């Protein structure tokens, strides 16, 4: 699972893979990793794929409420001191390789945080089994304070050095910008490599060439009147 | 039953049309302790080829003499083919791996990775890797320690297999080369900032430079991570 | 573990248990039951570690005697079955592990039908024309398949039962000192000291 | 000790219950607010009045936001209002938005709001 | 897994199974227990399948350089504890076995060993011994005289692999029939238990739980 | 703590036909999460028209091709031009995997050829020992996903003749060399989507007794 | 990990270096140690990075609540505070903190708890896993009450020395300054001490 | 023994031309006995369908759970339940016990009644949505169905062509399961009529 | 499954041996025997784990026959126990243990007095009146102290073997499936098919 | 322990502490680290007392059947019979070996032998338990070919600091001056050392 984000001046754009695996089992072809703490502060996942999902998906209510009790725009470092705060109490025995990302009224955002609630803030940082792929590629191209556009052909392209030598990331390449005191821009399917071949013939199949036991005939239906 | 005693690490390598560059980091590694600086673990084996070794150093320093031995029964007898048809890189490589395979057989192995790579005689690009598991393969670009799964993936752009090399040169390869040991520097903690180059181009030969330094390091957005508070 | 056997017959639901009690490596006693009486009409076996066994055994002739008593009238063989398979399931959860390995057979004579069950100590409810637990599962699963048709009577079961009970005392390392065998019926719930 | 643990809503002898009468008088001496329901949404409206001249409005939110797609409004008393409206937003997040993780049906939300507001009519303090 | 051998009237039938699985997943259905020592006896694969197959390749070794160096063809007491003596040579070097040699001859009549992989070696008249031993002996040993006659004996060799394939889990594949006799084994050949079923639920009637 | 064995994944299918064999397989190389090679088969011609392939670690699976190919020469020297039969190599095999069994060997071993009838044999090995032939067998990290397909397009497990409904089992239909390069590559695109150890390439070797083709295709690149 | 304080003349002056490395794989290498817990006392993290980011909040926390209702506290105070979490989480958490901070009744002062928790006074101390070679620099090389120049060279070379011999240090010199001047900030580049 | 290996299961199901179909096997063992050659592993509630793969208690325990979860949303909000709601559903129970955990692998597939589209998710012990459009599979030889069932499949099948896909990619992993045969069913489901057809097969 | 008796009379060694045979989980033979003749009128019963005793018995067998024929002398019951004792005593400091427990029964013929032996798996013998091994043994000394006099015929020793036999089925967790009587007389070496 | 060899100008001066622990207990503090293996060309024990002391007698025992057909060694040599039996007993026994010695040819040198059996030259080399901590002190100290003077007090001051943050170490130091002009023993008793 190889999943990036990169901060430029304007924003941060977090990418992820949509290979799905299960393990050496590829268990969905296409599923995006992305998740929605608020619409200005998305993160994405790996470790425990449950428990990326649960921990985000609460976290999530606890920020939602807050976001009427203040009557105003949550923040990135609202969800990051919840996160951090939550993962300590378990020991780490609630798995989460999280790149947060957001931006806010105080300016742009681009953390990481582990299982444990250690939190690093670069400006480029990527988690995962792919990461490693992924940062080589990033830490080349990079300078201080890219362009918007810049920054969204080297993201997508640090997920493709984990689609080439990473067994975990492979198929579609999703991206999301935020950017600062505008909406946030989904641009799910941005690069999308491989793609599974036409069957050399189509398979089908005539009739009775799967044999019946016996045929009874059970509805979905419920119980009405006569 | 071996312990890793001291360990070094990473040595990268890829193929380009005319020869090959294979590089390593010098630094002998402890553990998180840093007791020897400078370690050379590029072991030239004849004048065309580099051995490039990276795990334990007791290890590599025993089959050094070993690989020095086999150009000494090879200029014994044959004074016309005493390096130049009796020594490649193939011959260099299969010497090291059954030696490997064997003390896998006893369970008290030499802990090492191991890089053959350099140009036959035949003209031909050779880069082949074995270990003290005692696996077997080839490969247009080859890496060893953490360099297996940074530095690779980061050369596997440059040439992504055996029909990119002629589309690779050594200016482009030389710059790649820089590249990667640079990036190896920042996100290991047993990488240093020497390290040391060698082409082996087959209309030059060995040319081995030693001692080169990192450059373009960037550590100026070190001021813009702040603190927590 | 023991010899618990169920057979399902086309009139009535034939258990048995093993007579002997070994506590360490000596046999204490070779009479000795290994079923209760629930209900008039239920009848439940049980196996496992021969101590755990007989004491919650109570603790389920207790519960679903209650409601029997309650509404005047018994709790039907699926829902006793319902009720076994729910307790399981919380007591392997459970901070002190209960393996009990029951067969329930049982006279519903709220549909004038036989039934029997097989309920495991996972907590596992399983609807089956004949049953068993432990090791003697292994022999007898197949023994009473080759010679089971729909049509059963209760001294065709016996006669079947007895060529089971010998099958069993052969090939199982283990003693038991045969059977004993009840019938559970229409008319209540008698005993046979047929062996 | 504690002994406020009876009830401060009960019946009266010639039926109903005359605490919950008394509450409603608060709402027929408060602000007034009123809906239409169209067929392609609702409109609710209210009244805004200070409580000085140099107070703001701006600063108060009469209308309310629960969920995205469902909004609240009250007349009756302005206290009273600010933490039964907290109350909604917190039970719509544990019962729908932890289970299903998504915004509540209508219909349900109000009843669950009921129970607070029942519940409240039960035992001390 | 199931392996059986019961002496009758006309000699010994041997059935077994085919289906060898890996645990949770079948690695083949086309696995034969049938290992041939000679054309004069025959070797069940029970226990590890490499080890089991692999020393009664070498015991027909042992059973060729019986031949030549005695003239005279090997006792069935002779090949069995032979193969008994090297496992308990191996005894502790953690490799199984269990085999019924099987072998008819004429000074010393049908006779079936169960040898096993501690040094134990069991004269005997009827053995089943795998995973499912215990589903296959049940219909056998019911139905077991030693009066009995060859088409009965085959069909009984079917049946009981059949009920095993039916209960156990790792029983099943394909089935292959022998009948020895004092000339040699008589092959009677592959037949799926897939489409046994079938056959025998329709003519016995029975296989009563299998809903049709 | 030294660890003496490995893996090194890869997936292999042999198929024998009814006058040529194929076995073939992934020429992807990876240990863990790295792709060591793109490019390497495992599928080395031997000699004699035997393809071998021991799949799965590879310092091991290198171990069996060199005894084996040490055989070939010794077989011609010490039985004086008598070639090796596939009966002949499938035995010889069982005895160098059966040699080390204390320190076994962890490869799934295959070989194909032709028989002397001239159709397909095809034998399959286990880990320390014993073999049986085989008309389908997959192996290799992705071997149960490669072989329950297999099965339906060759032996036509699960399938009955149509408007029959079962009371006619499907019998077999003679295959063409042809035919089976479309089962391998379909089965070894499901594999690349569905299995992580698979892609880069695949490379087919028919073997017959007019000559060993070899065909590369490229797969999936994750 | 390098953490180091010493005192001077007008305050104190905390140096730390900017690598976490677990196991062989840097999580990140600009990472900055030095932490806000007050106004005037800062901290410098030395052990497990999670486990001391969260003390340190809980800490900032205190100190803060004890600020407006009893008073600024002391440098010995905020020592008070880890002091006693890691007292009660020493059988189950490790936690080496250094807690300096400008006292304006007795200047600054360097107090460091270990891993099982404890105070002690000292005038330098020294602590981590990589700054644990160059002990014997340190004690040597002392002199009381430095100028503020000769201060900064000090702690610089010295966390050179201990960057040198360790792979789990380096990155940065980062250097926090408490002072009544402010609290200020210095840098140093890898460069510009690996030199020497 | 694991919790999850010792009563195998599977649950495939296919999408098609609008219309979804579940199967399961009948195989229900304690351990490597078989005790019966009859079980469903399927469920339903109104339109939705629930197969439940692993542990032999954690199939009735969740079936029950789910039971009581089913109802006061019908009885309250007076419709039944969505394929999508569904799944939400049981993400979030299943994550309830996330230490110590239910022992199953679910399996969600309906038709919607509001827009009127297949839908299918899938499910591991402690839970997470595996969306798909194209098939989830689940339980034991899960591994062994995924590799079939792609081999097989074509986006978009006719109802009676779906059900020549699912009944094949079904039985042939589970005549090479060990746990898993012993019979099996497919359900075909349009959106208003769905038959339960049983498949003769090996029953060994 | 590991019963081997003795009484020692005084005239003959009365010998039972189990006739049932496991290994696994089931009953693989109902009728066996785990006794070997060594000599004319010295019988070896041997028991313990499997496959131990199949192996070392015959290995006994064969040294014993190798000397008594050659020198045309048979070895008083003294001298064959003392060479299994040294075999035993040896393998427990070797690689392999053998695991086996005999009873030596023989009629000396330089003494014209039975003589029987016990052997524990370790290598000590110890002469006895009576004797017995493993678990089931423990069951049957209690009787043996109270019925054996020091005047008893092979007929009084034949009727209290058949108490100890009935004593074992009540009181072990396992069958045996009856015994193997060989009575060790002055005529030869005779087996009897009582109980 | 704290051991040290450091070349310089006219030889080399091979350092030592003649403290050998068991435990918590110190079993002798007399007990010397540095051994004559050659006349000239001396060793330095460390790790387990045993292991080392074992092993060279082996090489001594080498040595003098060296120097009697092929004559004198050369330092070379002397750590090259160490090197190769450390690497044939390394999963067995455990070493901290520096092995130094005068050569007319190449003057003093500085082996250092891990218990692997790596060897490496250096210009100065440390070894102990006590290493460690005087590790940041000995490369900021050092100079490149110093007078006589200079290498004693250095040698004195690092092994005083070695002394005072290790505690295994202590007794005594002990030094062994091999140059030129042949072998002075010296010894500093702990009032010297402690000032300085």
């Amino acid at each position: 699972t190889t999943i990036v984000g990169v901060k430029f001046n304007n924003g941060v754009v977090i990418a992820a893979d949509t290979r799905s695996t299960q393990g050496p089992i590829v268990a969905d072809k296409n599923c995006a990793k992305l998740h929605r703490i608020s619409p200005k502060i998305w993160c994405a996942g790996a470790g425990t794929a449950a428990d990326t999902e649960a921990v985000t998906q609460l976290i999530g209510s606890n920020i939602e409420l807050h976001s009427l009790y203040t009557s105003r725009e949550p923040r990135v470092v609202s969800a990051l001191q919840m996160l951090k705060q939550h993962l300590f109490k378990y020991q780490g025995h609630i798995g989460a390789y999280l790149i947060v990302a957001g931006v806010d009224p105080t300016g742009s955002h681009l953390f990481s945080i582990h299982a444990h609630g250690s939190t690093d803030v670069g400006y480029y940082l990527s988690l995962g089994s792919g990461s490693l792929a992924a940062m080589a590629v990033l830490e080349s191209h990079w300078k201080q304070d890219l362009t918007k556009e810049e920054a969204i052909k080297l993201a997508s392209d640090a997920i493709q050095a984990g689609i080439w030598n990473d067994l975990g990331s492979g198929s579609n390449v999703d991206v999301c910008v935020m950017e600062i005191g505008k909406d946030a821009e989904y641009l799910r399917n941005y690069l999308t490599p491989n793609v599974r071949e036409e069957k050399q013939k189509s398979y089908k199949f005539p009739r009775g060439t799967t044999a019946v036991l016996k045929e009874s005939i059970v509805n979905i239906c419920d119980i009405q009147e006569e | 039953t071996q312990q890793p005693i001291v360990t070094g690490t990473s040595v990268i390598s890829m193929k380009y049309d005319n020869g090959v560059i294979i590089a390593a980091d010098n630094l002998g590694s402890y553990g998180s302790l840093l007791r020897f600086n400078g370690v050379e673990r590029l072991i030239p084996v004849g004048d065309n080829t580099v051995v490039g070794i990276s795990g334990d150093i007791s290890d590599m320093q025993h089959i050094e003499r070993l690989l020095k031995d086999l150009v000494t029964e090879n200029a014994y007898d044959n004074p016309l083919a005493d390096a130049e048809e009796a020594l490649e890189p193939s011959y260099i490589f299969e010497y090291l791996a059954t030696v490997m395979y064997q003390r896998r057989s006893k369970m008290n192995p030499l802990w090492n990775a191991i890089i053959v790579a350099g140009v036959q005689s035949n003209g031909d690009q050779f880069l082949r890797y074995v270990n003290l598991l005692g696996v077997t393969y080839s490969s247009p670009t080859l890496a060893t320690g953490f360099g297996a799964h940074m530095a690779n993936p980061l050369l596997r752009k440059v040439v992504d297999r055996e029909s990119d090399i002629p589309k690779t040169t050594v200016q482009v390869a030389e710059e790649a080369i820089v590249n990667a040991m640079r990036v190896l520097y920042y996100r290991d903690a047993r990488s240093s900032r020497n390290f040391s180059l060698a082409i082996i181009d087959k209309n030059t030969g060995l040319t081995f430079k030693k001692n080169l330094q990192v450059e373009n390091m960037k550590w100026d957005f070190a001021k813009d991570i702040k603190g927590y508070g | 573990m023991d010899i618990i056997l169920g057979i399902r017959v086309q009139d009535s639901v034939i258990l048995a248990s093993s007579k002997a009690v070994t506590r360490g490596i000596s046999v204490l006693k070779d009479s000795d039951d290994k079923t209760r009486q629930l209900s008039p009409h239920t009848l439940m076996s049980f196996a496992g570690e021969a101590g755990d066994t007989v004491q919650f055994a109570e603790y389920i002739q207790a519960n679903i005697q209650l409601y029997s008593i309650r509404e005047d009238y018994e709790l039907s063989p699926q829902a006793v079955s319902s009720f076994v398979r729910q307790e399981l399931a919380k007591s392997i959860r459970s901070r002190r592990p209960y393996q009990v390995n029951v067969l329930i057979g049982g006279y519903d004579k709220k549909k004038n039908k036989p039934e029997l069950y097989q309920i495991d100590y996972l907590g596992t409810k399983v609807e089956l024309p004949y049953g068993a637990h432990g090791y003697s599962g292994f022999y007898t699963f197949s023994l009473l398949d080759h010679h089971y048709r729909p049509d059963m009577t209760t001294e065709e079961g016996l006669d079947l039962l007895k060529l089971c009970v010998q099958e069993l005392e052969k090939r199982m390392p283990m003693d038991f000192k045969g059977v004993i065998v009840k019938i559970v019926d229409k008319d209540g719930i008698r005993q046979v000291d047929d062996f | 000790t504690d002994r406020y643990s009876f009830s401060l809503t009960t019946f009266s002898p010639s039926g109903k219950l005359g605490q919950i009468d008394y509450a409603l008088t608060a709402v027929k001496q408060g602000v007034t607010s009123l809906g239409i329901k169209a067929t392609n949404g609702v409109v609710i409206a209210t009244e805004k009045k200070s409580s000085s001249p140099l107070a703001m409005s701006e600063t108060l939110s009469k209308v309310s936001l629960l969920t995205p797609d469902i909004g609240a409004v009250y007349s009756g008393m302005g206290p009273d209002y600010r933490v039964l409206v907290d109350k909604s937003r917190k039970v719509a997040h544990t019962s729908y938005k932890r289970i299903y993780g998504e915004y509540p049906p209508t219909k349900l939300l109000v009843s669950e709001v009921a129970k607070i507001m029942q519940e409240a009519t039960q035992s001390g303090g | 897994t199931t392996t059986l051998a019961f002496r009758f009237q006309g000699g010994i039938i041997v059935a077994v199974d085919s289906r060898a699985t890996a645990g949770n997943w079948v690695a083949s259905q086309t696995v034969k227990k049938v290992i041939e020592i000679n054309p004069f006896l025959l070797g069940t694969m029970a226990g590890g399948a490499a080890d089991c197959q692999f020393w009664e390749t070498w015991l027909g070794s042992q059973c060729r350089l019986h031949e030549l160096r005695e003239k005279e063809r090997i006792s069935v007491a002779a090949a069995s504890k032979i193969l008994s003596n090297l496992v308990y040579q191996y005894k502790g070097a953690g490799l199984s076995m269990g085999t019924m040699i099987c072998g008819y001859t004429r000074k010393e009549g049908p006779t079936i060993y169960y040898v096993d992989s501690d040094g134990t070696r069991l004269k005997g008249d009827i053995f089943c011994v795998g995973s499912g031993q215990t589903f296959a002996y049940g219909v056998l040993d019911s139905n077991y005289k030693w009066d009995l006659s060859v088409e009965d004996a085959l069909y009984l060799g079917k049946r009981s692999i059949l009920a095993a394939a039916h209960r156990d889990a790792y029983s099943g594949g394909s089935v292959n029939l022998y009948h020895v006799t004092e000339d040699g084994w008589i092959y009677h050949g592959n037949h799926d238990v897939g489409e046994l079923f079938w056959k025998v639920k329709e003519e016995e009637g029975s296989f009563n739980n299998v809903i049709g | 703590q030294f660890n003496p064995y490995g893996d090194n994944g890869g997936t292999i299918l042999g198929i024998a036909g009814e006058d040529f064999a194929v076995l073939a397989g992934d020429t992807r190389n990876i240990t863990d999460y790295s792709i060591n090679s793109r490019y390497e088969p495992k599928v080395f011609d031997c000699g004699d028209n035997i393809v071998m392939s021991a799949n799965g670690f590879a310092a091991d699976g290198d171990a069996l091709v060199k005894r084996f190919k040490n055989s070939v020469k010794w077989y011609h020297f010490d039985h004086n031009d008598k070639k090796l039969s596939i009966n002949s190599a499938a035995r010889n095999i069982q005895h160098l995997l059966y040699g080390k069994r204390f320190f076994p060997y962890y490869v799934h071993t295959i070989i194909a050829g032709l028989d002397e009838d001239g159709k397909g044999a095809v034998y399959s090995f286990d880990p320390v020992g014993s073999y049986e032939r085989e008309q389908c067998r997959a192996g290799g990290a992705a071997a149960s996903l490669i072989m329950p397909f297999l099965d339906n397009q060759v032996n036509f497990k699960n399938q009955y003749e149509p408007g029959t409904n079962g009371k006619v089992k499907k019998p077999l239909k003679y295959l063409s060399v042809e035919e089976v390069i479309k089962l391998v590559r379909d089965s070894f695109t499901s594999a690349t989507e569905r299995h992580i150890q698979v892609g880069d390439g695949l490379e087919i070797l028919i073997v017959t007794k007019d000559g060993v083709r070899k065909e590369f295709y490229e797969l999936k690149r994750d | 990990t390098s953490i180091m304080a010493v005192t001077f003349k007008d305050g104190v002056i905390l140096g730390a270096d900017s690598r976490t490395t677990t196991g062989a794989y840097i999580a990140n290498r600009v990472t900055d140690k030095l932490t806000r817990v007050h106004d005037k006392i800062w901290c410098c993290r030395s052990g497990s990075a999670a486990d001391t980011q969260a003390i340190a909040d809980i800490v900032q926390y205190h100190l803060e609540l004890y600020t407006s209702q009893y008073g600024t506290p002391s440098t010995e105070t905020a020592a008070s505070v880890f002091k006693e979490l890691c007292y009660e989480n020493k059988d189950n958490l490790t936690a080496g903190i250094i807690v300096a901070g400008y006292d304006d009744k007795n200047k600054g002062e360097v107090y460091t708890i270990p891993l099982g928790g404890s105070v002690h006074k000292l005038p330098y101390a020294i602590a981590g896993s990589g700054s644990t070679f160059i002990y014997g620099y340190c004690d040597k090389n002392f002199r009381e009450n430095m100028s503020k120049e000769e201060t900064v060279d000090f702690i610089k070379h010295s966390l050179s020395q201990a960057i040198k011999w360790d792979g789990s240090s380096g990155g940065v010199i980062r250097m926090v300054v408490l002072t009544a001047a402010g609290v200020e900030r210095l840098i140093f580049y890898p460069d510009e001490y690996e030199q020497l | 023994s694991d919790p999850s290996s010792i009563n195998g299961g599977i649950v495939v199901a296919m999408t098609g031309k609008d219309c979804v179909a579940i199967a399961c096997d009948l195989r229900l063992g304690s351990q490597s006995l078989g005790v019966s050659n009859k079980f469903e592993k399927i469920f339903h509630y109104g339109h939705v369908f629930l197969g439940i793969t692993g542990l032999a208690t954690d199939v009735t325990t969740l079936n029950e759970m789910f039971r009581y979860k089913t109802n006061l949303y019908k009885l309250k909000e007076e419709r039944a339940i969505e394929p999508e709601t569904f799944t939400q559903l049981v993400s979030s129970s299943l994550y309830e016990r996330r230490f110590g955990p239910y022992f199953v692998g679910p399996v969600v597939a309906g038709i919607n009644s509001k827009s009127g589209k297949p839908f299918i998710a899938g499910f591991d012990l402690i839970g997470c949505i595996d969306e798909a459009k194209d098939f989830i599979v689940s339980g034991t030889a899960s591994d062994q169905l995924f590799g079939m069932c792609e081999s097989l499949y074509e986006p978009n099948l006719e109802p009676e062509d779906l059900f020549e896909t699912i009944s094949q990619a079904l039985l042939n992993a589970a005549d090479r399961d060990a746990l898993s045969g012993w019979g099996a069913v497919v359900y075909i489901i349009k959106k208003d009529e769905v038959v339960k057809r049983y498949l003769k097969m090996r029953q060994d």
